[PDB]
């Protein structure tokens, strides 16, 4: 038969369509799912990425410092206690509950929740509480937002079903199955804002299963914002999530110090056998070298990060960047390759902090050609003349022509007018646009300095500055020629 | 009420449309013969 | 313990422990005046229940189905005592693919047998014509069709509520919905009052050996939770959090209820923690949203560099530094930053500043400092 179109790349998973409510003949016929081989969880790729080294690589003194500062809990004790007490009471009373946690990035939400469920699993290993199943659902790690329905049911039953069948199965399992035939499930919903669809059915279902009497379900919902339910969710879901919500504040600088010095307990103020032939250092031709990080360097890093964000990732990356700068300076002076006392002091931390804060924008427009800077200068002149923050391109063409023909006594303009309008030939006729007109316009568009409107008339098309006018004039004043006229 | 519906089907409960002329004093066979004359002329036209 | 048992009974998933909720004894009779009327005479009528969230609508209707009641055939004991026939189902409408399948969802509850294709009101009507049938529809708001104009959005609900009144068919349709999230007889579940919440709380706590709360604490919690949103879930959460704060910090009392409301709920203190350099940035930003009123960072920063050159107070700083102080005002709670397409001839995405801090307390904190008064 003749097809109107073809779908030759369809890849369909092997997932059944029959839900759990039809799996048994009656409610009384459902067995103990805890005593089932495939229920409640009762790494095939990790050998793929291995090879032989055939080399002994050099690990300098700063390498152990840089590995100790990677993201891969002295300051989270009240939040740990609250989350642990709520989850513990819900587990050992066979209750269903929702624990809401919100915060800015890198303040330790995921780490605290994972340590809470680790200590809960340790409690259930010694029979202080009934045994439970732990499930992680990250909303940013799903292809489709409905795949969470597929994931949780697969973690509960071992079945592979499609998403509507999975959510029917989960609805039947939480609602109708008796408690004595079930197990407690703790579900971490990480990145909750990613699980928000147009119709909020996933959020309603996940928080409404926690209001079922038989469910034995605990949902730990981790969100960006305290008032995410009030901003983006319905009143029923906001009622079901609750009024009691746990805020993870940004870290103060004493806590960022505590985190960094907890990362630097075993190598800060310690000795190394350095082997100055290669620089490969071994922790206790060969010298005993003390390594230290300055406490005031950690102080200024922690103070800057705690004022700006309180992010632990940012503080660890700042200290790691400082160690990288010190290691680059160290390997420059010896030529150690990769195959006394060395200190990560204040200035490395300051150079690491300022390299994220210095702007390349003014440096970028400084090193442009004459024609691009002439474009920017004419656009600034038109912006101050007619007061508009949006200028027609034909006006910019006429302004460039006017600035060339008015400042015709300038020596640079005398030297460059023939280049700008004839490419210095006297065989090319006089042009209506300058040489490299479309080039510098497209260059300022790729850089994001300019915005242009989608019109096909070139003269009446408008152009806007996407950067600050003060930055543009500061760039234009650095040039010797354009600051004169 | 089906008058508030968009569409509905009806199956109602349960021989020529020509009526008796001459102030109601036409013969019944004149009516039938008029019906057949119209039918033959209309068929001969179409 | 008893803290554990009180905490378990104060959850939203708690067990419902002759057939009316403890503060709902009016509305239950109203539903009885819908049931014992239309079950006996076999009429076709439609009920519609409204209310704010957590007013007991699902709980009361589930108690009615549990205690006072083809697959779902039951006996209804009449006030006359005839014990007449009724098939009752209860469908939450959110766990449904499309709204237009609800008629099919009505069939799969009331079917042993043959499986027919029902895609309209007509098929379900002609299936229910040769026979009564009671369908409780929770979350009626899910039947609305989005993005399909005002008339055609209510398409399925008009079909359901029209077939719910049609002659010689036997259909009672009870539809509960929530008012904040959105002819049949309308019954409203009003939000609970503090005396009703006290009644509910002592009746739920009656199964325990003792009540661990002081009663002024329970009445204070009930009064602080009631109002225009009398949501019982909020009161359960407040009392559960009071037990939790007691357990962490160690009868309950009033101070723990007040500490719940202190922990789980201000622009004077935010300004007072800032550096004079940071305080000038906040003054310029609210001044920047006076002239433009939809301005970017680079338009707010352009205004800030204007204010400095006519005043010469503090050294003028760079744009990136301006943004991190603006990011400093993110993490203390004054400046808010979003991203949307700008309104103009060019439509591409820009970052903007919005400010909602109380303006009454902003002018009080800044007029005390003399050098900042040019920047208001
Ligand atoms: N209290 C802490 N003690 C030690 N390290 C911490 C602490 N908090 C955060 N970190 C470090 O910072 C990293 C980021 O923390 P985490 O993943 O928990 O952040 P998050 O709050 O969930 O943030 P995001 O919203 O970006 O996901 C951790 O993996 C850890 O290396
Ligand atoms: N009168 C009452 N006595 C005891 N518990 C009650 C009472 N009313 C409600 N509850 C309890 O309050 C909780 C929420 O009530 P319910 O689910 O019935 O609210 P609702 O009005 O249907 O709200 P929503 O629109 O959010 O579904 C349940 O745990 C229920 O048992
Ligand atoms: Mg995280
Ligand atoms: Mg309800």
């Amino acid at each position: 038969v003749i097809r109107k179109f073809t779908k030759k790349n369809v890849a369909r998973a092997k997932k059944k369509y029959t839900p759990f409510s039809k799996r048994f003949k009656s409610i009384a016929a459902i067995p103990d799912l805890t005593s089932l081989p495939e229920f409640y969880g009762n790494s095939r790729f990790e050998n793929k990425l291995k090879t032989t080294q055939k080399h002994q690589i050099v690990e300098t003194i700063f390498s152990k410092v840089k590995k100790q500062l990677n993201s891969s809990l002295p300051a989270r004790e009240n939040e740990f206690a609250s989350i642990y007490l709520s989850a513990y009471s819900a587990i050992e009373s066979d209750s269903a509950t929702t624990i809401y946690v919100a915060g800015t990035p890198g303040v330790g939400k995921t780490l605290t929740v994972r340590e809470v469920v680790k200590e809960l699993l340790s409690s259930s290993a010694q029979r202080e509480i009934p045994d439970f199943l732990y499930v992680e659902i990250n909303g940013l790690k799903m292809v489709k937002p409905t795949d969470c329905y597929e994931t949780l049911w697969n973690k509960v039953s071992g079945e592979r079903l499609t998403w509507a069948a999975s959510m029917e199965s989960l609805e039947f399992y939480f609602k109708r199955v008796p408690k004595n035939k079930k197990k407690t499930i703790v579900v971490l919903l990480d990145e909750l804002d990613a699980m928000v669809t147009k119709s909020q059915d996933i959020m309603y279902n996940f928080f409404n299963w926690t209001t079922y009497e038989n469910a034995k379900l605990i949902v730990i919902a981790v969100a960006n914002t305290m008032d995410l339910p009030e901003r983006q969710l319905g009143n029923k879901i906001t009622s079901r999530i609750g009024f009691t919500r746990i805020m993870f504040t940004g870290y103060t600088h004493e806590e960022l110090k505590n985190i960094i010095d907890l990362r630097l307990k075993g190598l800060n103020d310690s000795f190394f056998y350095v082997d100055t032939k290669t620089g490969n250092a071994i922790l206790i031709d060969v010298r005993k070298v003390r390594l230290r990080m300055s406490a005031d360097a950690i102080e200024i890093a922690s103070r800057k990060v705690a004022s700006v964000s309180g992010d632990a990732r940012r503080a660890l990356k700042v200290c790691k960047r400082a160690a990288e700068i010190a290691e680059k300076h160290y390997m420059a002076k010896h030529g150690y390759g990769y195959d006394g006392v060395q200190t990560v002091h204040i200035t490395h931390v300051m150079k690491a902090l300022n390299e994220t804060l210095n702007s390349h924008v003014i440096t970028f427009m400084t090193r442009l050609s004459f024609t691009a800077k002439l474009f920017i200068y004419a656009l600034l002149n038109l912006m101050k003349k007619n007061g508009s923050q949006e200028q027609e391109l034909g006006d910019i063409v006429d302004e460039i022509k006017l600035l060339i023909e008015v400042n015709g006594s300038n020596k640079f303009v005398m030297e460059i007018a023939k280049t700008l309008f004839q490419q210095g030939s006297d065989n090319i006729s006089e042009q209506l646009r300058i040489i490299s007109w479309d080039f510098v316009l497209n260059q300022l568009l790729d850089a994001g300095i300019l915005f242009k409107q989608t019109m096909k008339n070139d003269r009446i098309c408008c152009v806007k500055l996407n950067i600050s006018v003060e930055e543009a004039k500061r760039a234009m004043n650095e040039d010797e020629t354009l600051r004169n006229l | 009420a089906d008058a508030q519906r968009s569409h509905y089907t009806v199956y109602p409960s349960l021989h020529i449309p020509f009526v008796k002329l001459l102030s109601g004093k036409e013969s019944e066979v004149n009516v039938e013969k008029r019906w057949e004359l119209y039918h033959q002329l209309h068929s001969h036209f179409h | 313990s008893i803290f554990l048992r009180t905490k378990a009974l104060l959850q939203k998933s708690s067990e419902l422990v002759d057939g009316a909720l403890p503060a709902r004894t009016a509305e239950y009779e109203q539903v009885m005046n819908f049931l014992a009327k239309a079950i006996s005479e076999h009429r076709s009528d439609s009920l519609y229940i409204t209310g704010p969230p957590g007013t007991g609508k699902t709980a009361q209707l589930d108690m009615i189905i549990r205690q006072k009641f083809l697959q779902n055939l039951s006996w209804f004991e009449l006030p006359d005592g005839r014990l007449e026939s009724v098939a009752v189902t209860s469908i939450n409408c959110i766990s449904l693919g499309e709204p237009s399948s609800i008629f099919q969802k009505i069939f799969d509850s009331f079917q042993d047998g043959p499986t027919l294709q029902i895609k309209n009101m007509q098929h379900l009507q002609k299936f229910l014509e040769p026979y009564t049938f009671v369908v409780v529809l929770d979350e009626m708001d899910r039947l609305l069709h989005a993005n399909t104009s005002e008339t055609q959005s209510v398409r399925t609900i008009l079909e359901l509520f029209l077939l719910a009144k049609l002659p010689t068919v036997s259909f009672v349709l009870i539809g509960m919905a929530n008012s904040l999230d959105m002819l049949p007889q309308t019954i409203v579940f009003q939000p609970y009052t503090a005396e009703q919440m006290y009644e509910i709380v002592i009746q739920k706590m009656s199964s325990l050996p003792t009540i661990i709360f002081q009663p002024m604490a329970i009445k204070f919690a009930a009064k602080k939770c009631a109002g225009n949103t009398g949501d019982l879930r909020k009161l359960f959460d407040v009392l559960r959090g009071s037990i939790e704060i007691y357990e962490l910090e160690k009868k309950i009392g009033l101070n723990y209820i007040a500490k719940v409301f202190s922990k789980f709920v201000s622009t004077r203190t935010r300004i007072a923690k800032l550096n004079i350099q940071q305080k000038l940035i906040l003054c310029t930003i609210i001044q920047s949203l006076k002239l433009n009123s939809d301005a970017t960072i680079d338009e707010s920063f352009d205004h800030y560099i204007k204010a400095i050159t006519k005043t010469d107070t503090l050294a003028p700083l760079q744009r990136n530094e301006f943004l991190e102080i603006c990011t400093i005002l993110e993490t203390c709670g004054l400046v808010s930053i979003k991203k949307t397409k700008c309104k103009g001839k060019t439509k591409r995405f820009v970052d903007k500043i919005d400010v909602d801090l109380d303006m009454r307390e902003f002018y009080d904190e800044m007029t005390k400092i003399s050098i900042l008064k040019p920047f208001l």
